[PDB]
């Protein structure tokens, strides 16, 4: 390895005491610190990216009463799912 | 509302925890590159790598003919080489 | 004296010598090495007590001492005023008649200067250092806050503007930040005169809206637009709560009592044209600010140190548990920023200071005040941790509309722990060394951003030589 | 430490400067005293 790079020192030899390119430095300077913040902050993206729940509303699709005395039989029970159920209106809810 | 049972263990040492070992992890092997280099320094200033290239070449040519002998003296030389830096700065000072 | 020193050691060393790039790095022999020329339990607790009871005392007493040294340009120069005014005020009441007599009773201008004294005066002077238990403190406390009446009227502007985040309560501090902190040492009269009459208009406009006979006002309109954000009343400040004033009677107190000390101490085809007349304002302000003589001081490491406190609040309310999607976006803007600032201080140009600084306030306000509650909940009904946050934000402003009155210094290369080999320096080289990514980071941008022929890993032996050194 | 410690100053004055040269010559000579452990033990000698 050191060999190589001293072959590529000869081939391309440069000035004597000189400003290292602009370019080469912003460029590999950019790449390491944009790596280095990488690291630094991905994980929180993923830990708060994984525990993104959203609320599904569910709502009762059936609803059963049953009225009973002691233990001997229901007097009443009635069941009602789609058509007796209704959803509140805005307005109905203003209303509450 | 109802969200699917993906929550798991949540933050606040849940899996926070976590991600600080993982960061201080991955910061002492990024250390690793910055914290002791110039220790390794003698061994990787050289100015010219000629005479041990040769010496390793030769090494194995004499290796691929079956002269183990001359392989074991080489070895001793090498080793001799590696163990005293002094002998090295002149051995890989640069030719004139 | 340091670079002459060092240049005539080079010569010397070529002189001797006597008797491509990478040839010069790999030249060095043993020569450059040698030695040129040398080159019975009561009387124990009651001790203890007496300890305890002059060891609070002298605390005590050296605060007030340390608090008094504070003091100390605003105390010597009132005591010569009131000096004066004891003098002056006999001749005033008795006829008045002449004024360079009167000032010549007791070289025209000194800081500091002493005359004929009046028993009264010092008589008054030990009376009140007779008293010291708590009064002195106490004394030495307001005269402090006297001392520094600016700073307060921004502070109180400030906390007033982090509650009832308004717009109308959000035009005053970016002034602040933008025009008065930019000016002169002194803030223009002008300035002074705009803070007190808006906050007038201010709180006399809320009144009048705070009407209920307003459509906005009906208790229904009120109780359903209770927590939203965007409610018209509310982002321009105009909605109706029992306590509408919420620090607007303290801060235009603030803004006359700084008024008040001030004056008592020192001296208070149409398009084209319009254009034309108001732009050249603009460019004057802006060049003067630019170039002029000023005192230089360096502040870097008090803006960096109040960034790292800002990261960590915005980590602890992202452990508080919505606000976390923004919470990572203004991370990695803070990481950006303080990359930005990084590199304005090495390159030492003011101007690009000034113009990031004016980016970033414009942009933290915009940011902060409108689309934060666009996309979460209000910003002051909750989220103390986001007050917390702007309030050191604006700390950094602060102190970096100072760095940029005063200018960049020379020779700021150098880390601020290896001034002193202390035994408490050695401790937070160490501490700071600890903390994850910091000399990697401190080490490349550095490379990055100052001119030098050495390699990245060159750059990287060099540094860790140091640090183990030191 | 004392010559080691002046010479990592000097390298990093120099390079404040904006004098390239100097820095690569120190930077030399820095590089050469890590590379010899024996002229480390004489530069690193008690001064008397
Ligand atoms: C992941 C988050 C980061 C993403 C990347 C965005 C943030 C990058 C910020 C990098 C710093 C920007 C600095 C901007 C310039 C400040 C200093 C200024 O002087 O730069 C000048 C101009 O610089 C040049 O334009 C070079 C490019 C500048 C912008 C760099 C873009 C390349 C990316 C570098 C940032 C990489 C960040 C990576 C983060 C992961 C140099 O000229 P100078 O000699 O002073 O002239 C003096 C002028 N006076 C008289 C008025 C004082
Ligand atoms: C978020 C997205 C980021 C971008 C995508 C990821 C990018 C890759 C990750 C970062 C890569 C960094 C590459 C660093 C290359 C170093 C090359 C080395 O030679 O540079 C020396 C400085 O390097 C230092 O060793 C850097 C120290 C820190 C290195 C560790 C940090 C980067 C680790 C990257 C791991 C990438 C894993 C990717 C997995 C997919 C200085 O150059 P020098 O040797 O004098 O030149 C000799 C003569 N030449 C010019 C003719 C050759
Ligand atoms: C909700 C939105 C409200 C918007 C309101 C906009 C208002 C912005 C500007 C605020 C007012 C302008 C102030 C600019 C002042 C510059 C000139 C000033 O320096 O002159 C001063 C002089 O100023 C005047 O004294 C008072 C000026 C009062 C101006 C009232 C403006 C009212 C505007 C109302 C707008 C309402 C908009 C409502 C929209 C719904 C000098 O004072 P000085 O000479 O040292 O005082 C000596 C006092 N003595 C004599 C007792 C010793
Ligand atoms: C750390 C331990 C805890 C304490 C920390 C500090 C706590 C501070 C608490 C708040 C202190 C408030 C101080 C109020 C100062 C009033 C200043 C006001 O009087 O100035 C005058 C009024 O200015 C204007 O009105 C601006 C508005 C200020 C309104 C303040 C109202 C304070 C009322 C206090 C009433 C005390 C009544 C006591 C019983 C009668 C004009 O100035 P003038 O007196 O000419 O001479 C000024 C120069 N002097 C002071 C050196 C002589
Ligand atoms: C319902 C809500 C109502 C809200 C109403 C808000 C009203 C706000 C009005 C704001 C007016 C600002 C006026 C600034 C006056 C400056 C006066 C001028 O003189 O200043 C000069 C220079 O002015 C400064 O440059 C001011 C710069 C202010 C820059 C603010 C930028 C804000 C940008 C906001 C963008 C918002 C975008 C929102 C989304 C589109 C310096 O002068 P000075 O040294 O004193 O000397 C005075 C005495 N002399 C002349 C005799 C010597
Ligand atoms: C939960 C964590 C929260 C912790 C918060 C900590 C945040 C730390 C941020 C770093 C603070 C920096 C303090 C800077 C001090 C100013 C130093 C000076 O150089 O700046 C001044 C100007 O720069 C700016 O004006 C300073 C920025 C404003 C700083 C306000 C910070 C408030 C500190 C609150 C302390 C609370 C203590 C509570 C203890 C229990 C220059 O002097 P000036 O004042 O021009 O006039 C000279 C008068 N002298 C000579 C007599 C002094
Ligand atoms: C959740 C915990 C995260 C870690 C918290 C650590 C808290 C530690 C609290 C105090 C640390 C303060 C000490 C560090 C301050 C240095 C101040 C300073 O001088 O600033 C520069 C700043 O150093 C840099 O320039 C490099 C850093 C700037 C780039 C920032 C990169 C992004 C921020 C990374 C933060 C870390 C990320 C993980 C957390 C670990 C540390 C916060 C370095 O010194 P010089 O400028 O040479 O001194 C000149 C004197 N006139």
């Amino acid at each position: 390895i050191i060999k190589c790079s001293r072959e590529t020192e000869k081939k391309y030899p440069q000035p004597k005491g000189q400003k290292k390119k602009k370019i080469v430095k912003y460029g590999m300077g950019g790449l390491i610190i944009l790596f280095l913040i990488a690291i630094i902050w991905f994980p929180l993206l993923f830990m708060s990216l994984i525990r993104s729940v959203v609320g599904v509303v569910n709502q009762p699709i059936d609803v059963t009463v049953t009225l009973k005395l002691g233990g001997y039989e229901p007097l009443f029970t009635m069941s009602a799912q789609q058509p007796s159920i209704v959803p509140f209106t805005p307005q109905a809810y203003e209303e509450l | 509302k109802v969200s699917p049972p993906s929550l798991g263990f949540l933050a606040g040492y849940g899996i926070v925890g976590l991600y600080v070992s993982i960061v201080l992890v991955v910061g002492k092997f990024v250390r690793g590159f910055f914290s002791e280099i110039s220790h390794s320094i003698m061994f990787e200033e050289l100015p010219c790598v000629d005479r041990i290239l040769k010496l390793c070449q030769d090494i194995f040519l004499v290796r691929e003919t079956r002269e183990l002998e001359l392989e074991e003296e080489l070895y001793a030389k090498l080793i001799f080489l590696y163990r005293s830096p002094e002998t090295m700065i002149k051995w890989t000072r640069e030719r004139e | 004296r340091q670079m002459k020193r060092i240049r005539a050691k080079q010569e010397k060393y070529r002189q001797s010598q006597a008797s491509d790039h990478a040839t010069v790095i790999h030249s060095g022999d043993y020569f450059l090495f040698e030695s040129d020329s040398e080159e019975h339990m009561m009387q124990r607790v009651l001790s203890t007590m007496q300890f305890l009871w002059v060891l609070g005392q002298a605390t005590v007493d050296g605060l007030t001492r340390w608090l008094r040294a504070f003091t100390k340009h605003h105390r010597t120069m009132s005591d010569v005023l009131c000096a004066e005014r004891y003098l002056l005020t006999q001749e005033l009441l008795r006829v008045g008649e002449v004024r360079r007599g009167v000032l010549d009773q007791l070289a025209s201008e000194l800081l500091l200067d002493r005359r004929l004294h009046i028993p009264e005066l010092e008589e008054a002077e030990r009376f009140e250092a007779q008293q010291g238990r708590t009064l002195r403190l106490l004394r030495a406390g307001y005269q402090c806050v006297a001392a520094h009446s600016e700073l307060l009227c921004y502070f109180i502007i400030i906390l007033n503007h982090m509650v009832t985040a308004s717009a109308a309560s959000l035009v005053l501090p970016v002034l602040v930040f933008l025009w008065a902190m930019l000016t002169i040492p002194r803030p223009s009269k002008r300035f002074w005169m705009t803070a007190i009459v808006f906050t007038e208009v201010m709180v006399v406009t809320k009144y009048l809206f705070q009407f209920g006979f307003f459509p906005w006002n009906s208790y229904v309109v009120l109780r359903r637009y209770e927590n939203k954000p965007y409610f018209p009343p509310r982002i321009l400040g105009l909605e109706k709560t029992d306590s509408y004033i919420k620090y607007d009677l303290v801060q235009l107190m603030a803004l006359f009592f700084h008024r008040s000390q001030l004056l008592c101490y020192g001296l208070w085809f149409c398009v084209s044209l319009a254009q034309s007349f108001y732009q050249p304002l603009q460019r004057f302000f802006h060049d003067i600010l630019h170039t002029k003589y000023r005192a230089a001081t360096d502040v870097y490491a008090l803006m960096f140190l109040a960034d790292i406190v800002d990261i960590i609040i915005i980590i602890f309310g992202f452990w508080a548990f919505q606000v976390p999607q923004a919470f990572l976006f203004m991370l990695l803007v803070q990481f950006g920023t303080m990359v930005i600032d990084r590199a304005l201080y090495l390159r030492k140009t003011v101007l690009g200071k000034l113009a990031f600084q004016v980016v970033l306030v414009v942009a933290i306000h915009i940011w902060m005040f409108f689309i934060l509650p666009a996309v979460t909940e209000r910003m002051f009904s909750q989220n103390a941790v986001a007050q917390l946050w702007y309030f050191v934000k604006c700390i950094y402003f602060a102190l970096s509309a100072y760095q940029i009155r005063c200018g960049y210094p020379t020779r700021i290369l150098g880390n601020f722990l290896t001034k002193k080999y202390n035994h408490l320096n050695l401790f937070l080289f160490q501490g700071f060394r600890l903390v994850p990514f910091l000399v990697e980071l401190r080490a490349v941008m550095d490379w990055v951003w100052t001119d030098t022929t050495l390699s990245l890993s060159n750059w990287m032996c060099v540094e860790d030589i140091y640090a183990n050194i030191f």
